[PDB]
């Protein structure tokens, strides 16, 4: 029954900005942690950031401060992503996750081009 | 913290046994997980704190180690098993991915 629905595709040029977001249904959105992974082509799983939404505490890898910024809406049990100063190194597919001890749902993924 | 994963890649038959490994640049406290990611799915988790098996997970999949030196083993390999490994470190409320091991199964 436990589903991340995450938003669409986006393209984007140089400098400019965009806004990921996931909607959780089917589990308790603000007792657990959510995830943002990036998946570069033809690389590895990164890790860019967390966020409790109970209490809006995130957390961020080293390599992405200044890049991403993880938000949450309680009331639409929403999270977002934002990507800053877009660059073509951000073109890739982003996750949203729920991952831990008591479950395991992750977004289908989504796109983001970054092109002149 | 950083991880490092080992090997990159191999090639098993099936019925077969293989064996990934992790190392981490300080002790993770056990607080590592396991992930498979098959081509056209979502990252999935198949165990964590070393050796705790996630509910629903078939027990063909095990780990083992502590400190900075961990281990993952899949047991009687099936064709559904090809796919990327990724060790995941959770310590300090932080999240690190090894560099994955892509699993190929020969016939
Ligand atoms: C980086 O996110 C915040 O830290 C939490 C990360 C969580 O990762 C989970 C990964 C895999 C399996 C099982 O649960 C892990 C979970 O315990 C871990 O919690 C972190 C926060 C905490 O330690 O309380």
């Amino acid at each position: 029954q436990v589903q991340l629905l995450e938003s669409g595709a986006e393209l984007a040029r140089p400098g400019a900005s965009v806004k990921l977001s996931c909607k959780a249904s089917g589990y308790t959105f603000t007792t657990y942690w959510m995830q943002w992974v990036r998946q570069r082509p033809g690389q590895g799983l990164e890790w860019i950031g967390a966020i409790y939404p109970g209490n809006g505490d995130t957390r961020y890898s080293q390599k992405f401060k200044g890049k991403a910024t993880l938000t949450a809406d309680t009331s639409s049990s929403t999270a977002s992503m934002q990507l800053s100063s877009l660059a073509s190194e951000d073109s890739a597919v982003y996750y949203c996750a729920r991952s831990d001890y008591g479950g395991d749902y992750w977004g289908q993924g989504t796109s983001v081009t970054v092109s002149s | 913290i950083q991880m490092t994963q080992s090997p990159s890649s191999l090639s098993a038959s099936l019925g077969g046994k293989v064996t990934i490994t992790c190392k981490a640049n300080q002790d993770i406290k056990k607080k590592i997980a396991w992930y498979q990611h098959k081509p056209g799915k979502g990252p999935r988790l198949l165990i964590y704190y070393t050796s705790t098996l996630k509910s629903g997970i078939s027990s063909r999949f095990s780990g083992s180690g502590s400190g900075r030196d961990y281990s993952f083993s899949i047991s009687n390999l099936e064709p559904e098993d090809a796919a990327t490994y990724y060790c995941l470190q959770y310590d300090n409320f932080t999240w690190t991915f090894g560099g994955g091991t892509k699993l190929e199964i020969k016939r």
